[PDB]
Order: structure tokens, then C-alpha cells, then sequence
């Protein structure tokens, strides 16, 4: 891989953009389309901050 | 006016058990509704495994 | 033998209609004889149903299906049930229908589920199926196993 | 609606409902605090039901009652036929119907 | 001819009460959805005896 | 020809229902709500009768029909 | 989606809006977006914390893998393998330049990205300009052929020039040699083959005598139909004139050019003033309701059924159709005053209008 | 096409005979020589060239 | 057989989908001359080229009181005779007169459908536009350029649909 | 001739796709296996029988045995396609006691 | 198809149910005239 | 706008403007579904 | 009558949706009178499912038997390793994974 | 003949009237239909039976 030196709290998506900002245009249109059979909305977390 | 029948009724064709699984389907079956006299027919489970 | 009977005395037919205005419903009607808005039903079942002879102690259920064209075909769906418990298709009366309980066949009660073994399928009296080595055992859907090491 | 009250419409019985009249302001600060501080019981929305071109004036009846034309029978089933009839200005669902 | 239920009561006084209580009227008499029959709806209590 | 003068008004504003709403249901494939949810040899008599009561009445959460009730959180059985 | 390698790739390696363009987010941070200013002066503290952390210090990226996945998606798009074979190569060549990486590798992989984002360009418009390599076919079975015709030569050459602008003016059509001979077909997955060789072949004996001839159908069988189809297709090419006329050839070419013709062409061709706004329809209703419910429970005059409706009317409603509700009280006012009849049957029966002239 | 019979003990067939056109045309050029050409519409012989 | 007049080749109709099925030469119709001499066997084949022309070139040319439908039906906007209406006071009795409002029941009657199809084809526009159509030089091209069309287990976007799954 | 086995009540048959130009009808009747010889080269060995002859004769004796034909084209389209029967899309030959 | 079931002692039935479509579209093009086309796809009437 | 909302992403989190409500036993209510 | 359109267009099957092939007027009626006179359940909507891009017509399996690779049983514990092996343009969801 | 002869909107071929009216009686039986013939076709009166 590759050491990566973004704020830990947004690099580990504590706190930031959502699943359907920090994802892929293709992955998210992807996991949209089949959503149905076999989900994928359940492998990246969505960060929530009061 | 023209004794066009509207109804052909096929023998291969079960409407009885086709009617069961629609009654179960788009509602609650457990109740029980005196007009259709509409009461699923049960076993006691304690009665069946003991 | 029993001797329990039944006699119909009268039978009459009810109806309601909503009462809706006469200018709403005119124009309801000339709305729905249209070529296109037109009413549509489907079975709930949506089947076709076949039944098959068992004799006693059997172990054995060959089932033929001649040459067809199978588009839209759905699916399967299948269950066993007593000979006893279940009328003649069809035919005004059955003076054979000694019994008086569930109809399996009708009210959908079913209670043989777990006598099955297992399932084979074939097309063109060749290929199978269920397919390209799909599940462990390729050829045939095994329902329950008697003991197996594996 | 040319007969309401303005009473009513001041009372919130009939007229604008609870997104309309209030500021918008408050609108959308309920909105925002919609998950802690709930204000969405406290105003009144009215609602009104349609008055013409829904229901019938005239003198019409709601549950018919058909009798059987003709009727036969047998050792085994019997048979009965009628006569269904739905006069104009009517529209029949036959889920209702039932024998 | 004008008991339904298969006790003493009135098509009539029953449709009233179905309309009134659920719209269930004119497009069939199915059992009203569960949350649309609360306690002290007309159906949940409603028991014919014989 | 507008039908909107035929609907229930929600003030100033017709009660339009979602035009995606036409029936269609099959065998498989089709799922409606509203689920199955749900001389004593023992006499314990409380629980039972209240299980009893339990036994006659509802609850789910899509019964939305009017309000959840306050202050809020959304969950499931959905 | 897109055909430009580049694109149809980064939409796979990319969030959206993040710190990799850089100006839009330092831009959107402190006041100067004006499509919606002040909306990140509003966010949660962490959330604002955090971008401004990632702008004033970007974070370095590794862009191994986005260049990797441009040239493999150009491959794919370019039918150097198929998508299988793209799933297996991508981590193929990642590996390759895993195991040799170097500031030089990395710089001839974006020179690589570069030309093969041109050229997945280049071979799409060349396969939508005419395709050479038909062109090149051609020139070399018309080597092949002859170049001289003994009985006529004008009408040949023309008709060979003619092939050629049909060849070249009309991709997606192929010309090739299987066997020993040379064919032409109308498309890809098409029907209409024609054996170039032996039309070629046949036609060689009618060019310069079948004019002459033309009009006596004695030797119309020497024409085998395989060249027939050939001369079909070359209708709309080699226009009135090109090929002499009065010639068995010239005769089945215009007639074919005609008939193409009228087709094409009829182809392409195919193929009470004043009244009323439902607001103003429900007051007419509602007052033809309230007068005619005060005339007749009440049995006051008409003059005072009319002043009586106006005043239980929604003053908001009554006020903004002052005066459509003035001119019908006035005239309903004249009517009564001067047509009982009239008055009482247009206030008592639904599905009346008011009559033109009224306005 | 789909068939009820009623049942019988022995084996039975079910002839079907399909209509269809049967034409031979004869046609003789000299002394001693007959030329046939035969067709059948719905259920061909078969000969191709 | 020759590359030059060959039996045609026969479209097949599914009905059910509306698409056309695979397609093949036909194999009813065809003549037996091979007890024949020379002379009627060139008539024969005279006939056959005759067919194909007619074949190919048909193919490539050739692609008050409204009816209401099929019974027509009289229009009136005025035709309202009871005119009145039941107030608090009159009590109307059974009545109606069915009539069709000019614009209101006619346009809603005769209203096409909101959006229009995309599909597959129905049985009479199949029979103008899937004429046999004349196959000359069969497969006389690389591997690919062959009409896939007229393998009935070939679907066009997913190559070669595998049967049986 | 297509087969049917013995106690056998459904005889289904399938044609593959062809052309039908000039076509002009059907005609059936049910003949005993052990009457029509094998329809080949002269000597049949499990042929053994010297009555009549059905399939060459003409003295066909079984067509009151038939109860119903049902043609279908492209096994979605009944041959008589527009309600042109009483029954719905069937040839119903004889019909038993269910006499409606 | 090959089913195969444990043994019972008395005759019983398999029933099997071949999903298909099954499905009627009714037309009423005047007054008290109705007319319907019913399907069933995977088998039609000429069913086996 | 309002920054006082729960923020599931970087959009706010807010419900319909439509939200504010009645019932009374009536039955003027018998009313469907949140959907 | 399936001389107009194919079979499965008609009968609404695989095609457009109600809320598209009926007229604009019962559109509009049916989204008017919703609450009080259903007629959802009277029409049809097709449901297909996608044909291509979706499953592999390839031998594919849809379940593995994984021997352990080596064991190393103890007094207190057992110790096993598999050798997970995941095939290519395969995707396995450890979530369906057991032992 | 190809056309101008048979329909191809359907038509049926045969129609069954049902008596509207009837009556009993020691030695007679009144049975009364309304004959309906369709809006472009036409009956030959000979082919009707009861």
C-alpha cells in the first residue's frame, strides 16, 4: 500500500464526507444498481456528527 | 346482448389454493374473520413436536 | 355413512355500489372503455397444476414431459399428499371420497414435506439443470441425507 | 371555498395548513430540530373533504339485492343464475359482490 | 335475509360501522390493517356468538 | 380535465396520492407488510393473562398512519 | 459511459469534490462560492476542522494505480483483451511496475496514459471514416483485375472509379479475399456478399457490345445474378451519364438509380370567446346554491336573495374577484328585475352558462 | 397439436395425415425420354441448387 | 447449394416476445427435379432466380356521430333536461340520461396511452417488415462477419447464449 | 403415425419450425399397432396378423374414440384465434356426461 | 425429473406446481359487452 | 438554512417541510401510510 | 389481440409500467380519488429481471468444502488452518463464511 | 378467394341465447329471447334452432 498522512479522523472516516461522497463515482452508481441482490451498502461506514 | 362468456376455466388451473396463499399474503392470517368464515386451519405446536 | 346432511333452501346475490356522482362516474366510464385503460388480473398461484399416482411403498417418481417450449417458466414447486385426501378433479362426484378432513389440496395444509429424498432434473434427456457444477452435488438437488461422512 | 367561515379559517379549521401559514422560518427551524426538539404537535393542519362531483343527489341505493332468475338442482349440486344489472351513472366492484 | 356475520346484525348497521371505522365499505370487506384497528376500534371487539 | 377538485384537500393543497402505487403480486418475489408478527396445566394466572391481552392488539413501524409520537430516533421491522 | 480512457477511467479512482482540487474546496471554505455562500461557515465542528486541516497541508497521494487502470481500461476498450482478461491484467502490470518501479517508470506510464488515450481516439474516428484497410483490399484485387477492356474502355473505367467512391464513401463495409477471390460486403453481420472476382469475371464479356443489344433480351441470361446484386448495390453511385446510356448495363443501372430514388425521397417525407376559470365557475356555483336555497326556504324577494349571498362570502375570495362577482350580481340583478322566467331558470338549473354578451 | 384418446389395453397410433399439395409434371423433348419434376408444398422432397 | 441462387432462408416468429427467432433455409417447399434433364432442370432454376428477384427487390423497397369505436355515438353539450337540482326542499327521483360531453368524455375516451412503448414487435408489422430474405455467398467472410442473426441461440448484446445455463 | 402406449390418454405432438405455404388441412383417426404393418421394405417379422388393413384399406373403425384436438402454432397462438369456437380454444370433439 | 420419497404404505400423490404466468386482460368497448383474452405462457391450452 | 441538525454526511440531516400534525377520534383520521 | 402488439407487451407482462401505458385522464383520477376508491389492485405493473451482466453462464460453485491444511491439537485447545482461496473475477462475502 | 370474405376481428361463430323470460303451466311453456345480431354481420334465420 501506501502510508497516507490525511487527518486520521477523516482517514478513518470518524468524521467527514459519507459513503456516497468519499466512494467512488463508479463503485456508488455501482452499488446502487444492485442494491437488490447482493448489497455493498453495508461494507463502508457512513460517519454521523451531531 | 351476446352470451360471450367471460370466464374459461381451466381444469390444470387451482384457484382454492391460489386464493389461500393471496389471503395469507396481503394480510395478517392468525385473525379471524366471521363473515368469509376466514379461520387458517392449525395444529397445537406442543401437539405435533412433543 | 354418518348420515349428516345439508339441504340449500334460497339463495340471493348483494351488491354495492359507491354512490358517485353521475357526472364523476359517466366520466369514469368513458374512461375506462378506453382500447388502453384497460383492467388486468394474474393468478396469485400463478400455476399449473399436475398430480401424480404413488402406489404403495414406492421409492420412485419418473415424471416425462414431452417436447415444449418452456419461455417465461418460472420456477417449481411440488409437495406430497394422501391419495385418500383428495377428489377427483373435475368430476361433479366422487363416490370413492370416503373422508371428511383436511384437503390438503385444497385449504393448503401440507404435512409430507420432510418425506422427500431427492430431486433430479434433465433436459432433452441430456443436460442437467441445475447446472454447471453449481451445488455440491452437481447432478441432483438432495433434499435430506441419510448418514454421510461427508 | 366561497362559504367558509373566516372564523374557521382563523381558528384553523379550514384553509391553509401548518407548512403554509406559519413563517417559514419556523418551518424550517422545526425541520432542523426535528430529531431533538419536536414542535410538529403543537399547530393544526385542517383537512377538507371534497363537496361536488364525489357523491350522488339523487335518490340511489347502496346495497342491492339480486334474486336468482333460475335455479336447478341435482342429486349431487345445484345451480343458480342471475341477472346482474348496473344502470348507468353506476360503476360495480366486484369485490363486494358475494352470493 | 339481512343478518350478516352469521349473527344479528344488520348489513347495513355493519357496512355503517366498516365505513365509518376503516373505508372498508364498497371495494370489498377484507380485515382492516392491523394499525388502522386499535384497541378500541369497532372490529377488534366485535364478536359474534351463537 | 383535472380531477384535483375530486380529492380530499390537505388545505390549499390536493391530497394527490403517489402514482407509483398500482397493485402487482406474484408467487415469489412478492412481500406485503404487515407480517405474522404473533385448566391451566400452569397456573401462574398473571403473566398469562396479560399475554393474553398482548395476544389481542398491534404493533409495528410503518404504521406511521398519523404520528410516531415526540421526540424521535428512526428504527426498524421495517 | 465515456469512451476517453482518461474519463471512463477516473470516474473508478476518485471521490467527489475532496482535496484534490484543491482551489474549488479553499475556495467553498471561506466565502466565495456564491452559488450558496455561508454553507460551510455552518457545519459541525469536526467536519470543519478536519478540511481546513487538509487545506492548508495537503496529504501526498499515491497515483500508481489510477494511471495502471487508464491503460488497462484502454485496452479493454480498445479489444486488446476481454473484460476477464482486464480484471487478470490489471493486477498483472501492477505487479510489473510494482517490482521495478522507478521515478523513470512512473513518467513513461503517464507518456503510456497519454498515448493511449489518443489512440483509443484515433481508432474509433478511423473505424467511423472508412476503414483503409478495405480501401488497401480493393486497390489490391483491382491490381489483380485487368485494366484493359477490348470491346469498350470509357464505360469500364468509369464504373471501376465508381466502385471505388462506393468502397470508400460508406463505412462499415468490408472488402476482402477468403479464397482465392475477393468479396464485398454491405456490413458487418450482413447479408448482400458479393463474389467481386466472378462479377468481376462476367461483367468482363458485356461492357462495350451489350449496348447494341440492349433492347432484345437474347443475351440478358449471361447475366449471372451475383452480378446483378453487384450492380444493385452501385445504384445510387454512377449517376445518369457516368456509364453511356442505351446499354444493357446503363440500362439496369438507371433503372435502378430511379427506383432507389423514389424511394428515398418519399422516405424521408413520411407522414364563444369568453369562458371562465374554475375559481370563477365555483363561485357562479356557489351563488346559484345560496340564491336559489334563500328564494326558496325563505321566500325572500330576488333582490334580497342576491344582497343576502353576497355577504356571506370568504372576503379574502370576494375581494380578489370583486369584479367578475360585481357584473354578475348586476346582471343577475336586471334579470330578475326584468325576466322572471329567465332569471329563475338560469338560477335553478346546473350546466347554464353565461350567454355571450354578457361580458 | 395436443390429443385426448380414450384409454385401450393394446398400442394405438394416431395417423395424421397432414394435407399438402402433390404435383409431378412430365415433359418429353424427343423419341423415348420422359422428364419428371416433382413437388410437394408444406412437406418438400428436398433438392437444392 | 450455388452461391448464386440460393433457396432462401425463412424467418421464424416468436410470438410471445415480439422479436424474431433464429431463421433457416426453407425446407418445405423445395422441389425434387432429380429425376430431371437438362432442359426443365435450367426452367427450374430459372423459376428459383425469378423467386429471388422478387424476393430481394420487394424487401428492399417495400418497408357529430364520431365513430367512438366501432359504434358511433351521438354528441351533445346542451342536452341537459332536468334541470334542477335537489335543494333542501325537492326530492329527486330516479333519472339520468346518459349523454357524452363533447370535449370532457370523448378526449378522455379516446386519450392514447401516457408514454409510448419500446419493445418488441407485434405479429402484422413482423409479416411487412421480416420478408425471407436471399443469402448469396453463405459465410464468405473471416470469423465474426457471419450474420449472427440467424442462430436462434445467439443473443445479440451477450454473444453465443449459452443454453441451459 | 405417431405412438401411443397402452391405457395412454394424451397424444402430444410437435412439428420444428417450418413453412406452412399451401398448406390445406389435417385428417386423423386412431388405428390397433397390431393392424398397420411397419410402414418399410416389404417383410415385417413382428408383424403377424391377416384381417384388414386401416392405414391401406380405408376401413377406419376408431374415430369415435377421440374427445379433444388442440392446435396450437409457435405453442403460444391457438390455431383458431378469435373466440371462433364455443369452447374457448379447443376442437371438442364428443363431449362426456358433463353435458352443460 | 427423478423424484424419490421415502416409502408409505398407502398410495400418495406428488404434485408438482410448474410455476408459470397466468394472466387475463379484459376490454369493455360499449355498454354490457365484455371481452377477455386469457394466457397462460409456459402452457397454453395445448398443454401436455 | 440550519446548522443545528444531526449531520449523517456533509449534507444536513432534515425531514420533510411537511411535518407538523393532527388526529382527532373522528375518524377523521383512518388515514395511510408514512410511505 | 396480439395482432397489434407482441403477446408480452400485451397482457402486461415484461413493458411499461401502469403508471405509463394507461391514459393521462386515469392517471390523474386514480392519484385523485386514492383515499377512498382503490384502484391499485386492479391493473398491472410487469417486474423483469435483468438479463445480462448480472450472473456468469461459466461453472462457477456455489459452495467449497475447505480441508484444513494443518492441525495441531493440544490438551487445552485445536488449532486449525484453512487455506482460503478465492478464485478469479470471484468475490467471496466472509459474512456467508462458517466453520 | 384471399379477402373480402372472412373477418379477422374476432367474431364467433356460434352464439347461445338465455330465455329473458319463461313460464310454466299445466300444458304449455313460454320461453321469450332477445335475439341480438351484431353490428355487422348477419343471420340467416334458418341456422337458429331451439
Amino acid at each position: 500500500a501506501t502510508p497516507s498522512m490525511m487527518p486520521q479522523w477523516s482517514y478513518m472516516h470518524i468524521s467527514g464526507q459519507d459513503a456516497s461522497e468519499y466512494l467512488s463515482p463508479g463503485l456508488v452508481q455501482f452499488a446502487r444498481a444492485t442494491e437488490t441482490y447482493f448489497s455493498l451498502n453495508n461494507k463502508f461506514r457512513n460517519p454521523t456528527v451531531a | 346482448a351476446s352470451q360471450l362468456n367471460a370466464v374459461v376455466d381451466l381444469q390444470d388451473r387451482n384457484t382454492e389454493l391460489s386464493y389461500q396463499l393471496l389471503l395469507d399474503s396481503i394480510g395478517d392470517r392468525t385473525r379471524y374473520f366471521s363473515m368469509w368464515n376466514q379461520a387458517v386451519d392449525s395444529y397445537d405446536p406442543d401437539v405435533r413436536i412433543i | 355413512v354418518d348420515g349428516a346432511s345439508i339441504k340449500f333452501d334460497s339463495i340471493c346475490l348483494y351488491a354495492t355500489f359507491f354512490p358517485m356522482a353521475h357526472n364523476t362516474a359517466s366520466t369514469l366510464e368513458a374512461m375506462l372503455r378506453n382500447d388502453t385503460n384497460d383492467q388486468s388480473f394474474n393468478d396469485y398461484l400463478s400455476a399449473a397444476n399436475m398430480l401424480y399416482p404413488i402406489p404403495a411403498n414406492a421409492t420412485n417418481v419418473p415424471i416425462s414431459i414431452p417436447s415444449r417450449n418452456w419461455a417465461a417458466f418460472r420456477g417449481w414447486a411440488f409437495t406430497r399428499l394422501k391419495t385418500k385426501e383428495t377428489p377427483s378433479l373435475g368430476s361433479g362426484y366422487d363416490p370413492y371420497y370416503t373422508y371428511s378432513g383436511s384437503i390438503p389440496y385444497l385449504d393448503g395444509t401440507f404435512y409430507l414435506n420432510h418425506t422427500f429424498k431427492k430431486v433430479a432434473i434433465t433436459f432433452d434427456s441430456s443436460v442437467s439443470w441445475p447446472g454447471n457444477d453449481r451445488l455440491l452435488t452437481p447432478n441432483e438437488f438432495e433434499i435430506k441425507r441419510s448418514v454421510d461422512g461427508e | 371555498t366561497p362559504s367558509m367561515m373566516p372564523q374557521w379559517s382563523y381558528m384553523h379549521i379550514s384553509g391553509q395548513d401548518a407548512s403554509e401559514y406559519l413563517s417559514p422560518g419556523l418551518v424550517q427551524f422545526a425541520r432542523a430540530t426535528e430529531t431533538y426538539f419536536s414542535l410538529n404537535n403543537k399547530f393544526r393542519n385542517p383537512t377538507v373533504a371534497p363537496t361536488h362531483d364525489v357523491t350522488t343527489d339523487r335518490s340511489q341505493r347502496l346495497t342491492l339485492r339480486f334474486i336468482p332468475v333460475d335455479r336447478e338442482d341435482t342429486a349431487y349440486s345445484y345451480k343458480a343464475r342471475f341477472t346482474l344489472a348496473v344502470g348507468d351513472n353506476r360503476v360495480l366492484d366486484m369485490a363486494s359482490t358475494y352470493f | 335475509g339481512y343478518n350478516v356475520a352469521q349473527c344479528n346484525m344488520t348489513k347495513d348497521w355493519f357496512l355503517v360501522q366498516m365505513l365509518a371505522n376503516y373505508n372498508i365499505g364498497y371495494q370489498g370487506f377484507y380485515i382492516p390493517e392491523s394499525y388502522k384497528d386499535r384497541m378500541y376500534s369497532f372490529f377488534r371487539n366485535f364478536q359474534p356468538m351463537s | 380535465i383535472n380531477f384535483a377538485s375530486l380529492a380530499p384537500r390537505h388545505g390549499s393543497r390536493p391530497f394527490m396520492g403517489n402514482w407509483q402505487d398500482i397493485g402487482t403480486s406474484n408467487m415469489s418475489g412478492g412481500a406485503f407488510s404487515w407480517g405474522s408478527l404473533w385448566k391451566a396445566w400452569n397456573s401462574s394466572t398473571g403473566q398469562m393473562l396479560r399475554d393474553k391481552l398482548k395476544e389481542q392488539n398491534f404493533q409495528q413501524k410503518v404504521v406511521d398512519g398519523l404520528a410516531s409520537g415526540i421526540s424521535g430516533v428512526v428504527d426498524l421491522a421495517n | 459511459t465515456d469512451p476517453a480512457v482518461r474519463a471512463a477511467l477516473q470516474s473508478q479512482p476518485s471521490g467527489l469534490n475532496s482535496t484534490d482540487d484543491w482551489r474549488q474546496v479553499m475556495d467553498r471554505i471561506m466565502s466565495l462560492t456564491a452559488r450558496n455562500p455561508d454553507a460551510f461557515r455552518q457545519q459541525p465542528q469536526a467536519n470543519r476542522l478536519s478540511a481546513i486541516l487538509e487545506a492548508v497541508v495537503p496529504a501526498r497521494a499515491n497515483p500508481t494505480h489510477e494511471k495502471v487502470l487508464a491503460i488497462v481500461n484502454a485496452l479493454a476498450e480498445n479489444r486488446a483483451i476481454r473484460p476477464d482478461e482486464a480484471g487478470l491484467v490489471y493486477d498483472a502490470l501492477l505487479q510489473r511496475v510494482a517490482r521495478y518501479n522507478s521515478g523513470n517508470v512512473q513518467t513513461n506510464l503517464d507518456r503510456l496514459v497519454g498515448d493511449v488515450r489518443e489512440a483509443v481516439a484515433q481508432r474509433e474516428r478511423a473505424q467511423q471514416q472508412g476503414n483503409l484497410g478495405s480501401m488497401v483490399a480493393l486497390n489490391a484485387f483491382l491490381s489483380t483485375q485487368p485494366a484493359n477492356v477490348p470491346r469498350g474502355q470509357e464505360d469500364y473505367t468509369n464504373f471501376v472509379s465508381a466502385l471505388r467512391l462506393m468502397v470508400t464513401e460508406t463505412p462499415q463495409s468490408e472488402v476482402y479475399q477468403s479464397g482465392p477471390d475477393y468479396f464485398f460486403q454491405t456490413s458487418r453481420q450482413g447479408l448482400q456478399t458479393v463474389n467481386l472476382s466472378q462479377a468481376f469475371k462476367n461483367l468482363q464479356g458485356l461492357w462495350g457490345v451489350r449496348a447494341p443489344t440492349g433492347d432484345r433480351a437474347t443475351v440478358s441470361s449471361l447475366l449471372t445474378p451475383n452480378s446483378r446484386l453487384l450492380l444493385l448495390l452501385i445504384a445510387p453511385f454512377t449517376d445518369s451519364g457516368s456509364v453511356s446510356r442505351d446499354t444493357y448495363l446503363g440500362h439496369l443501372l438507371t433503372l435502378y438509380r430511379e427506383a432507389i430514388g423514389q424511394a428515398h425521397v418519399d422516405e424521408h417525407t413520411f407522414q364563444s370567446l369568453h369562458s371562465l376559470n374554475s375559481e370563477e365557475e365555483r363561485i357562479l356555483r356557489y351563488v346559484q346554491q345560496s340564491v336559489s336555497l334563500n328564494l326558496m326556504r325563505d321566500g325572500v324577494t330576488p333582490s334580497v336573495a342576491l344582497d343576502m349571498t353576497a355577504r356571506n362570502m370568504e372576503p379574502g375570495m370576494y375581494a380578489s374577484n370583486r369584479p367578475f362577482i360585481n357584473r354578475l350580481m348586476d346582471y343577475l340583478h336586471r334579470a330578475a328585475a326584468v325576466n322572471p322566467e329567465y332569471f329563475t331558470n338560469a338560477i335553478l338549473n346546473p350546466h347554464w352558462l353565461p350567454p355571450p354578451g354578457f361580458y | 397439436m395436443t390429443f385426448e384418446v380414450d384409454p385401450m389395453d393394446e398400442p394405438t397410433l394416431l395417423y395424421v395425415l397432414f394435407e399438402v399439395f402433390d404435383v409431378v409434371r412430365v415433359h418429353r423433348p424427343h423419341r423415348g425420354v420422359i422428364e419428371t419434376v416433382y413437388l410437394r408444398t408444406p412437406f418438400s422432397a428436398g433438392n437444392a441448387t | 447449394m450455388s452461391k448464386e441462387i440460393p433457396t432462401p432462408y425463412m424467418w421464424s416468429y416468436q410470438p410471445q416476445m415480439g422479436l424474431a427467432a433464429g431463421a433457416a433455409q426453407d425446407y418445405s417447399t423445395r422441389i425434387n427435379y432429380m429425376s430431371a434433364g437438362p432442359h426443365m432442370i435450367s426452367r427450374v432454376n430459372g423459376i428459383r432466380a425469378h423467386r429471388n428477384r422478387i424476393l430481394l427487390e420487394q424487401a428492399a423497397i417495400t418497408t357529430l356521430t364520431i365513430r367512438g369505436r366501432g359504434i358511433q355515438l351521438n354528441d351533445e353539450s346542451v342536452s341537459s333536461s332536468l334541470g334542477l337540482r335537489p335543494d333542501g326542499t325537492f326530492q329527486i327521483g330516479g333519472a339520468g340520461r346518459p349523454s357524452f360531453t363533447p370535449r370532457q368524455a370523448i378526449l378522455t375516451l379516446q386519450t392514447s396511452s401516457s408514454e409510448p412503448r419500446s419493445g418488441g414487435i407485434g405479429t402484422l408489422q413482423f409479416i411487412e417488415e421480416f420478408v425471407p430474405s436471399v443469402y448469396f455467398n453463405p459465410f464468405s467472410g473471416p470469423p465474426g462477419h457471419y450474420p449472427d442473426q440467424f442462430i436462434p441461440n445467439f443473443d445479440a448484446v451477450k454473444d453465443s447464449a449459452d443454453g441451459y445455463d
